[PDB]
């Protein structure tokens, strides 16, 4: 993985030795080549992980979430380069070294080994992204939401040490691939059950789990572009992953320990998208929306079925993808009208008819239309949580009425109807935007003709 | 009710717009011509009996049984016209009616399409900026204290004076772009 | 084997063409729209190659062309099916789908986004293609959502209304409501046949298919506008006249009828679902052709007529009867998308005027017109030997001679004379009479688009259901004996139908005037479901979204428990432990009482 | 826009009152609160819960879609007063009385097809008849095993 | 009565303003300018 | 005589059928005098910033400003837990998830008994 971890510290020179009008195209340049490099992961196999050293390896759930990382760097760099033209230099360099190392965390936060430097790096992503949050939102309350965003991870996660320096103790590693072989099973105690919570709850607070989500739409609203994008798109996925892993050494206790947190999940994804219904700020809407997303990633979790597993990661990668380009197109019409009041500006498909489209794109692939791999894992969580049971369906068929009616809703608010009168500085749409949309469209579109790479461990 | 510039509806427009809807709704309930011409003169015939009431008070509660009388006796689909609010064909062409700033945000490629047509449009735009100081000063010398009463607005007063506010009233798009 | 799965394939990948051509352009094109119909034209003239040969042999075949994804034991390919429906269907859409365009190339003229438009539609047909050859769940479920989806930005078509864009959001959120039990079929199939693909579902043959049918059953009342679930399909007129006719008449909405026509092995053996799909379908036929009778709106009207039609097409599915069902969708396809014309055209010449009480004087003034509307009409209401007569009378014919729900039966009879009352209600108030339209007459119809096609599907509508049904198979053994009452019930209930109405037609020239009963305020309002129904259970909804979620639990009380209640504690933990006064004697005597503490009271000498 | 123009606390002397209907643009008279329980709206007016729909559609409005002017307060559930979501618009029928139309028939049509569902129409005639003791080998029987003679006979 | 002479004098000048605009919304017989195909 | 038309929550009274629109009274003469004044101020206020050919941007409303600030940021400091708030909020939040957990626990009771006892269909069933 050291292929990959050089490129992006190599990044931190070609942003700081820049010419001073050169800083965004060499940083955009180099990171789509660290993007195409990214496809060497690829390398899976039906038994064994691409395992390179006794630090890093790569299965098949690590590796779309890696393509994706990789591939958000250059989109984050074309997003956050308009609203930060009018920044200092050093300033706008050192939001360029937040990213890259945001990057450079997350890379070696998936390929990690071993569970304790699993911690560190992930933990390690808190610090670039509170200081993108609380130093390049917009608004006064990005210091509170950095505060939330803080604390109910580390709240969470603290725990999560302790629990897994316990594993450490008593297992001898915590190595994963290790603990493939050495797992034992957890017996049903009091201490078993806290070791449980401690090594969830972080994980649980990071997918958002319903009620301890309250982070999100004030973390994801009150960043800039590209932190409501790596926010959105990967530092969410975190958790599924961590639980992905987590959930091999707690068996079969799981089995009756993951009963509320399904239900507030189930319950979560009915009230959070019902929520999207009552959102006038459209930032917030597409907030709570990643909530009831994720929501369905949670369950297929903590059911633990391959179904589930499947559904969820691909869940995850085309999550990734939509959240990231519907935050994208948010702050397109929020670099017009400079608000994020959604009944504000309407009508935009008559003046802005290809960024319509791009918005409808998004919405569809929103509402989970097939063959998109949105469609895909919805439907594959669906199965694995028909045959968990089969009264679920109705919380899940209920959830895919509600989610279309806020994905058209947005796509009815802003862009049909009759246009704001008064509002009269809606430019034409820039060629980096669209460039954005489509970087973002195009390969969501593309992986519904080879799903198979981004179906996890298990397929 | 709701109106621009009289803060109410006299007793003497209700019951022209009563007379009106009970028209309507008898049109919607007697779709033949000959059949409503005949029931349509019935109608005049009823609103020109008490016609001559001097008590207010008897001709206010005379309107407010004859409004339960057509609530009571209205169609229930009754007939709109296509572009009226509610039609089938209402609101229709607002996805056209785009607004003029938008042709200043064209590209020289296609400004240059048209050349008469936006060397027309700078002298409308300049007649329009150099219309505005004059009638901004018009419109805060004429305003009374405590702002304007009415929503009304007065007309140009000058011979070279455009009137106040004109600008989208004049360039509002057309009903059929 | 060559011939057939070519021209198959072809006949699909021709009408994808378009779409690359739309994508890929740059310059203002040579008439787009006589493009795209050459193209469907082209698409019908090569469909019907493996349809002839599949009237010849009975053949048959699944094309399982690409392999797509391997979900460990489910091996999804792109896989269509070749079967007696997809070839009696490919085609009759295609024609359909000809005559609709050649009618949009003088009806959407004026529209400056008419490349979007036939876009739009070409999109939709390509999915519907993709709907009904498919073989496996998934794939009918990408035609099904493609279906819904063009549906929703063809009633959506006119933006900036907002009446277009709440009926495109009401057609989606009653689709979505089907979709559920569609998904819920495919969750059942999956978890106990370990299949998508329909072959391992009709060779298991499984007995407790009470659950997935019931999945069925909902989608296709979410689809094809059933009791429950039918007003988005009047609400969707308020989209262009082709997209009423094209995708709300004849293609879309016949798709939950083909999705329990796909399914029919599963419900010859199943008689529960039999009996639900026979009560829903004479429920809606009853129920839609009632709430037609008193409909000023024409294309209200005619939306009534085929949510009905739709309900029938559920009775005879329900009496086990699939195959009557699907011919009776071939046949209806033809009549109702040329009623829709015709009413398109009076709708253009009277300047967009579709309330039929300013109409009148048609018979003469559109005579192409009067003649193409009569001549559907008399499809519809099954005069004989038209092409309505080859399919629903013999609905008629296996409703009363089969064990039955005789409810069913008799609202099916009562639903039968409401479509020649609502017939004769369009031919009266449409084209006889008086003119009650405007002075300034434009009527014209003198385009050979619009002549040449009506003229097409009014061949159709002459001819089809004799060469359909006589080229057709037998799939089941037509019950052909029965009485004279019997076997007549269902023209004697027409004529009694056209002549209570020609009465109730002629008690409107009387100088009498009646007050509205709450039978036509019942009828008029839509029997009070949209009324009640769109304005409750959307309120229960959102002050539950809003007072409940938003406010009431992730603003408050998830907000109250965890993040407030901890912080307002570390502050008030704060604000005791630094509020010393700083003088020395207290901190000493402090220590004294520590030092008392840790040796008297904790032991910590010992 | 600055902080006296920004929602406050809940008014209980009559001048905090008067300030915050200066402060929402309308009369004094007109301004009513939501009762303070605590539900967290404050000094925000209750507008009387009309829809849209209702307002003059042939007004000159501000935002002919939304049909609201500028500064005009908006009621707190705006958007859901829009007229693509809920109408309180008048209905020619009372709602009870459309309620009860239809309940009445909705309940009346399940209970005659449960009664046509009970007592069922059918034909005199006896059973359809099938050669090969009911078609066993074609209905799924394994020949190796051996039905129970099933014979007809003509009439 | 219909409207007062300061709203007559407004409509007749709004009037004139208008059809003035709707006038030279017209096109010129150069215009559109085509690009040599 | 007639039905009088009862009003719902959902099918406000209509204009017409009002008794208080037809109220004569000097006071609310100047009521309806006061809300047009009102009402001319705001729409002179608004147009003439939305004609002005200098302005090109966004004519901000305090209005919608003030509603978006009072739909989210003015709820939790006008927030008081009393027994009104407690009861709606430990009935529509913790109620459901009870509901849901013993709809869900007892259906996967019943389903793994069946299971392991031997009576639960599971032939084809190796999807899961
Ligand atoms: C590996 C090689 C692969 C090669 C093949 C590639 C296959 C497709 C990949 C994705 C394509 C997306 C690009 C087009 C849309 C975005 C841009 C856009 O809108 O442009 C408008 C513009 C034309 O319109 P315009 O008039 O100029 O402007 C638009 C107007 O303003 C007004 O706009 P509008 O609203 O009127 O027009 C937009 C319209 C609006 O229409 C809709 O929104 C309706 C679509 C949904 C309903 C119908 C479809 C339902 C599903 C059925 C189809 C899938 C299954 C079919 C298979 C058989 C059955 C299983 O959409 C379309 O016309 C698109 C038609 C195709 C739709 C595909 C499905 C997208 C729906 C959302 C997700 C659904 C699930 C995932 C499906 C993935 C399929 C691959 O198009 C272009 O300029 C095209 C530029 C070139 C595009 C290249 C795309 C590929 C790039 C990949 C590069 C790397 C690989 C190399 C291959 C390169 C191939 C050329
Ligand atoms: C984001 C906010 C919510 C965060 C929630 C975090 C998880 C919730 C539960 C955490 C419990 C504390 C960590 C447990 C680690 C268990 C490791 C282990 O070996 O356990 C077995 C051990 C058992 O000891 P042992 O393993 O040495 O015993 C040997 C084995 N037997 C039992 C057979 C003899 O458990 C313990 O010793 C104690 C476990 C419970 C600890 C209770 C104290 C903490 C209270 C809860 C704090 C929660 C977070 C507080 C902050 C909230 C926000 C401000
Ligand atoms: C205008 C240009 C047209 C093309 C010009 C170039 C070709 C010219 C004509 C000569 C033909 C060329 C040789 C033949 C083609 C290659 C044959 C071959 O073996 O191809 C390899 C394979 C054949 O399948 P396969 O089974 O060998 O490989 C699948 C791969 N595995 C096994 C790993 C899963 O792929 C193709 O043929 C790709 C094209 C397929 C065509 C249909 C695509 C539909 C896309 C839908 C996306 C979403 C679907 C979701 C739902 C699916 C159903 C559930
Ligand atoms: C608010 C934000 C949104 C919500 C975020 C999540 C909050 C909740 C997180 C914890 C939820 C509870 C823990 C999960 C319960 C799973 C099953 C279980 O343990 O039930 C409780 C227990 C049942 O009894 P039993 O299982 O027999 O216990 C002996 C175990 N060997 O019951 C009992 O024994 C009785 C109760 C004893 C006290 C339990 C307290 C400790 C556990 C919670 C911490
Ligand atoms: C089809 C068979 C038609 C012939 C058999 C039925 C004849 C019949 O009952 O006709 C009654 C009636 C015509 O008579 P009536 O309308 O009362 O007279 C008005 C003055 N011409 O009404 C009619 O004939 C009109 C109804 C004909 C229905 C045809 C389609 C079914
Ligand atoms: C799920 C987990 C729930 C708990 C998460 C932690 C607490 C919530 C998040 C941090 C606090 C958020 C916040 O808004 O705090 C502000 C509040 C007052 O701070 P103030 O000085 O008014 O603000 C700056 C000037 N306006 O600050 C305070 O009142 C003090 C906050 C102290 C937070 C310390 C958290 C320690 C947790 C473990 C305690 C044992
Ligand atoms: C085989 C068995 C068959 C059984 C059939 C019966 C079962 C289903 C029972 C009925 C459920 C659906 C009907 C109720 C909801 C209908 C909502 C709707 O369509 O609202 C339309 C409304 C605008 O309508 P309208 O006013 O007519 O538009 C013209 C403008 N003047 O638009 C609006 O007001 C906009 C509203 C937007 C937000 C929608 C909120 C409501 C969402 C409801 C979801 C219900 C899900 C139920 C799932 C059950 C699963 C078991
Ligand atoms: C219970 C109850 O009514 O508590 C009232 C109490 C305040 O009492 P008060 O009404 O002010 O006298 O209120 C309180 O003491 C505060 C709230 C009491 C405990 C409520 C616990 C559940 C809250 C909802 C959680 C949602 C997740």
């Amino acid at each position: 993985m050291l292929k990959y971890i050089i490129p992006t510290m190599m990044l931190m020179p070609l942003t700081w030795l820049s010419k001073n009008s050169m800083i965004w195209i060499n940083t955009t340049l180099h990171s789509l080549l660290i993007s195409l490099t990214s496809l060497l992961l690829l390398n899976q196999f039906g038994d064994n992980s691409l395992n390179f050293s006794l630090t890093f390896f790569s299965d098949s759930l690590s590796t779309p979430l890696l393509i994706l990382t990789m591939w958000l760097l250059p989109l984050m760099l074309m997003a956050s380069q308009h609203h930060l033209s009018k920044e200092n230099l050093a300033r706008k360099k050192l939001f360029i070294s937040m990213l890259i190392l945001l990057q450079l965390f997350l890379i070696m936060t998936f390929t990690a080994t071993e569970l304790i430097f699993f911690y560190i790096m992930f933990e390690a992503t808190l610090v670039p992204t509170l200081i993108i949050i609380t130093r390049w939102g917009n608004q006064t309350e990005r210091l509170n939401a950095g505060l939330y965003f803080l604390f109910y991870t580390l709240a969470g996660s603290l725990p999560l040490l302790v629990a897994l320096i316990y594993i450490q103790n008593t297992m001898g590693s915590l190595n994963f691939l290790i603990l493939q072989y050495w797992v034992q099973p957890m017996p049903n105690s009091w201490s078993n059950t806290f070791m449980w919570l401690a090594c969830m709850m972080a994980f649980m607070v990071k997918m958002p789990l319903y009620g301890l989500h309250l982070w999100l739409p004030k973390a994801h609203v009150e960043a800039p572009i590209a932190g409501s994008m790596v926010l959105a798109a990967i530092l969410l996925k975190l958790g599924g992953y961590g639980m992905m892993r987590i959930t091999l050494l707690l068996n079969p206790i799981t089995d009756f320990m993951a009963y509320p947190f399904i239900m507030l999940s189930l319950w979560g994804m009915i009230m959070t998208s019902s929520i999207c219904l009552r959102q006038t700020d459209l930032k917030s809407l597409i907030a709570y929306s990643s909530v009831s997303h994720m929501a369905l990633v949670i369950v297929a979790i903590l059911i633990q079925t391959p179904w589930s597993y499947m559904g969820a990661t691909a869940l995850m990668i085309a999550h990734g993808l939509t959240s990231s380009m519907l935050f994208c197109l948010a702050n397109s019409n929020y670099e017009r009208v400079h608000s994020r009041t959604m009944i504000l500006a309407r009508g935009l498909q008559t003046l802005l008819p290809l960024m319509a489209a791009w918005w409808l794109l998004a919405s569809l692939t929103n509402l989970a239309l097939p063959p998109s791999i949105n469609l895909i894992g919805e439907l594959f969580v669906v199965m694995s949580t028909f045959s968990w049971s089969n009264i679920t369906i109705i919380l899940m068929g209920l959830n895919m009425v509600i989610t279309a009616l806020y994905s058209l809703y947005m796509l009815i608010t802003t862009q049909r109807g009759k246009h704001t009168h008064h509002i009269n500085n809606i430019l034409p749409s820039f060629t980096r935007e669209n460039a954005l949309m489509s970087l973002h469209m195009l390969p969501l579109l593309l992986l519904s003709l080879n799903p198979k790479i981004i179906l996890g461990p298990l397929y | 009710a709701f109106l621009p510039s009289a803060a109410y509806l006299t007793h003497q427009q209700k019951v022209l717009q009563l007379y009106k809807r009970a028209l309507r709704h008898l049109e919607s309930r007697c779709v033949h011509r000959d059949k409503y011409r005949y029931f349509a003169c019935l109608l005049r015939a009823r609103f020109d009996e008490h016609k001559n009431e001097k008590d207010m008070v008897k001709a206010t509660q005379l309107l407010r049984e004859a409004e339960k009388e057509f609530w009571h006796g209205q169609h229930p689909q009754p007939y709109i016209f296509p572009e009226s609010p509610g039609g089938t064909s209402y609101e229709r062409y607002e996805c056209y009616k785009v607004p003029e700033w938008c042709l200043d945000d064209w590209h020289p490629s296609e400004k240059a399409m048209y050349p008469d047509y936006f060397a027309k449009r700078e002298q409308w735009k300049k007649l329009r900026r150099e219309s505005w100081e004059r009638e901004v000063k018009q419109l805060q010398e004429e305003t009374p204290v405590g702002g304007p009463r009415t929503e009304a607005l007065p007309p140009a007063r000058k011979q070279g004076d455009l009137p106040p506010l004109w600008w989208h009233i004049v360039t509002r798009p057309r009903e059929r772009p | 084997m060559n011939l057939f799965s070519s021209l198959t394939l072809v006949t699909l990948i021709l009408l994808t063409m378009p779409i690359a051509a739309i994508n890929f352009n740059t310059h203002k094109f040579t008439n787009y729209p006589l493009y795209v119909k050459t193209t469907i034209s082209c698409a019908f003239i090569t469909s019907m190659i493996p349809t002839m040969m599949f009237i010849h042999t009975g053949q048959e075949m699944i094309i399982s062309n690409w392999h797509w994804l391997t979900i460990q034991t489910l091996k999804l390919s792109l896989s269509f099916k070749m079967d007696f429906f997809s070839m009696m269907f490919v085609p009759v859409a295609l024609f359909v789908t000809w005559s609709i365009m050649e009618f949009s190339m003088w009806y959407m003229h004026s529209d400056p986004n008419i490349n979007q438009f036939f876009k739009y539609l070409l999109l939709f047909l390509i999915t519907m293609l993709i709907l009904v050859t498919a073989n496996n769940l998934f794939q009918l479920f990408i035609g099904w959502e493609g279906v819904g989806i063009m549906s929703f930005l063809l009633i959506g078509w006119w933006y900036g209304r907002t009446d277009a864009n709440t009926a495109a959001l009401q057609a989606i959120l009653y689709n979505r409501i089907g979709d559920i039990g569609f998904i819920l079929a495919m969750a059942w199939f999956l978890i106990n046949l370990n299949t998508w693909d329909l072959q391992q579902i009709f060779m298991l043959n499984p007995n407790d298919s009470n659950l997935p049918l019931m999945g069925l059953i909902l989608a296709a009342t979410g689809k094809s506008a059933q009791f429950g679930l039918h007003p988005w399909l009047p609400s969707a007129m308020e989209g262009p006249t082709p997209v009423s006719a094209l995708l709300h008449s004849s293609t879309m909405v016949v798709a939950g009828i083909f999705l329990l026509i796909r399914f029919y092995p599963l419900t010859e053996n199943n008689k529960f679902g039999q009996s639900i799909m026979l009560c829903l379908g004479a429920m809606t036929t009853l129920f839609t052709a009632m709430c037609a009778l008193t409909q000023n709106d024409i294309k209200k009207i005619i939306a009534f007529s085929t949510s009905s039609q739709l309900g029938l097409m559920m009775v005879t599915i329900g009496i086990n009867q699939p195959h009557l069902a699907f011919l009776h969708i071939c046949t209806h396809a033809f009549f109702k998308a040329m009623l829709f014309m015709c009413s398109g055209s009076i709708i253009h010449s009277l300047n967009d005027e579709q309330d039929i009480r300013k109409m009148g004087g048609l018979f003469k003034a559109m005579p192409f017109t009067t003649t193409a509307l009569i001549i559907g009409s008399l499809a519809l209401t099954g005069m004989p030997f038209l092409t309505g007569f080859y399919s629903k009378d013999l609905i008629i014919e296996s409703a009363n001679t089969s064990y039955t729900n005789a409810w069913a039966l008799l609202m099916t009879l009562v639903a039968t004379s409401f479509t020649a009352i609502y017939s004769t209600r369009i031919i009266f108030f449409a084209l006889l009479g008086q003119p009650r339209f405007p002075t300034l007459i434009n009527i014209n119809e003198n385009n050979p688009f619009l002549i040449n096609s009506i003229k097409r599907l009014l061949i159709g509508s002459l001819f089809a259901g004799f060469i359909i049904s006589n080229n057709i198979p037998p799939m089941t053994i037509p019950q052909m004996t029965m009485p004279h009452y019997l076997k007549m019930t269902a023209l004697t209930v027409t004529i009694l139908g056209f002549i209570l109405a020609l009465e109730i037609s002629n008690t409107t020239h009387y100088l009498k005037f009646n007050y509205p009963s709450n039978t036509f305020k019942f009828s008029n309002l839509l029997g009070y479901y949209p009324t009640i129904m769109h304005r409750l259970t959307p309120y229960m909804n959102l002050t539950m979204s809003q007072k409940s979620a938003s406010s009431l639990l992730d603003l408050i009380w998830l907000e109250t428990i965890l993040p407030k209640t901890i912080s307002l504690a570390q502050m008030k933990m704060s604000t005791t432990i630094t509020s010393q006064k700083g003088l020395i004697k207290l901190y000493f005597l402090s220590f004294l009482i520590t030092i008392l503490i840790s040796t008297t009271l904790l032991n910590f000498h010992e | 826009i600055t902080k006296d123009m920004l929602p406050g606390p809940y008014p209980k002397t009559p001048e905090e009152r008067a300030a915050a209907a200066k402060k929402y643009n309308m009369r004094v008279e007109d301004y009513e609160p939501y009762p303070d329980d605590g539900m967290g709206y404050g000094d925000y007016p209750k507008l009387p819960d009309r829809s849209q729909q209702e307002r003059d559609p042939w007004y000159d409005w501000d935002h002919p879609d939304l049909r609201l002017n500028w500064g005009e307060p908006m009621h707190w559930d705006l958007d859901m007063y829009i007229r693509n979501r809920v109408d309180t618009s008048p209905t020619p029928v009372n709602w009870n009385l459309m309620c009860k139309h239809l309940f009445g028939f909705v309940a009346f049509m399940l209970f005659m097809f449960w009664v046509g569902e009970t007592y069922p129409t059918y034909q005199p005639v006896g059973p359809k008849q099938y050669p090969y003791n009911n078609l066993y080998l074609e209905r799924g029987g394994d020949p190796n095993k051996e039905p129970e003679p099933v014979v007809h006979y003509e009439i | 009565s219909g409207y007062t002479p300061d709203e007559k004098l407004r409509l007749q000048q709004l009037r004139e303003l208008r059809r003035r605009w709707l006038k030279d919304q017209e096109l010129s017989p150069r215009e559109p300018v085509l690009p040599p195909r | 005589s007639f039905p009088k038309y009862e009003p719902s929550r959902l099918a406000s009274l209509p204009t017409t059928l009002d008794p208080a629109e037809y109220d004569i009274s000097s006071e609310t003469r100047k009521a309806q005098a006061e809300r047009l004044a009102i009402r001319s101020r705001l729409k002179r206020e608004y147009q003439l910033q939305y004609n002005d050919p200098s302005r090109r941007g966004v004519v901000e409303d305090p209005a919608l400003i003030r509603w978006t600030c009072a739909r989210s940021a003015n709820v939790y400091p006008n927030f008081r837990p009393n027994t009104k708030t407690s009861l709606l909020g430990a009935l529509f939040g913790i109620g459901p998830l009870i509901f849901w957990y013993y709809v869900f626990k007892t259906d996967r009771d019943r389903k793994e008994k069946l299971i392991q006892e031997g009576k639960l269909d599971r032939t084809f069933n190796i999807s899961y």
